[PDB]
């Protein structure tokens, strides 16, 4: 079995609709129910959780006095349900803030280190979506990278869009390039291959 | 993007 992090940003930037009908949020929304659905009815035997970023509460074990703000745990590393499936579909809404994506990474791999003590899994994962338009400080990224290496997770980016020019905004450019130097280091040459598009991302899960 | 300090849990030290 293999451990998974579903790490969703849920922030207000992820509510505009300016591609098809569907928001960012509602096609990342999307892609996870079908991805939980698939692993429910094959009865596979992983384990799954959840970390949004940008809800306008704050749940998670690091949260102290302006720190790790605005992000909550919604399912622990478990086996999916059809509880989780029911939450996720009404409960889960859109947040009126922002947050920092190196604080949920860093939310998400305490989780992992946490919840898989004493156990074997063939495989440690972390799946991120997001459109990379909240800002972010840098501070301790090396830290990060160090324990991913050590720890032996593998790591996917997930984007509403390919990487005629898509108006990405600086704070989404700087995102970019963060995310290709993050798997650079972890994979090389070859590491830049696991950023992918909301498109391709229930198929890139699943092998 | 901005370099506002953070603690990381003692785990990942």
């Amino acid at each position: 079995k293999s451990a998974v992090v579903l790490c969703m940003d849920v922030g207000l930037a992820m509510s505009h609709s300016n591609q098809g009908k569907e928001s960012p949020f509602e096609q990342a929304k999307k892609v996870m129910m079908l991805f939980l659905q698939r692993q429910v009815f094959a009865e596979s035997k992983d384990e799954i959780a959840v970390v949004l970023y940008g809800t306008d509460t704050t749940d998670n074990a690091l949260a102290r006095e302006d720190q790790y703000e605005n992000i909550s745990v919604h399912r622990h590393l478990m086996l999916p349900d059809f509880d989780l499936l029911e939450q996720i579909e009404n409960v889960v809404e859109p947040g009126s803030v922002q947050a920092d994506f190196l604080d949920a990474l860093i939310v998400s791999m305490d989780l992992l280190q946490k919840e898989t003590l004493g156990k074997k899994y063939t495989r440690l994962h972390i799946a991120v979506f997001s459109d990379l338009s909240s800002p972010f400080s840098v501070d301790q990224l090396e830290v990060i990278i160090a324990n991913l290496k050590k720890a032996e997770i593998t790591l996917q980016f997930f984007l509403p869009f390919s990487v005629p020019g898509k108006g990405l905004s600086d704070q989404q450019k700087e995102g970019i390039e963060m995310v290709r130097k993050i798997m650079f280091s972890l994979d090389g040459e070859e590491g830049l291959s696991e950023v992918f598009t909301f498109r391709d991302s229930l198929e890139r899960l699943s092998i | 993007t901005t370099a506002q300090q953070r603690k990381c849990p003692e785990w990942m030290n």
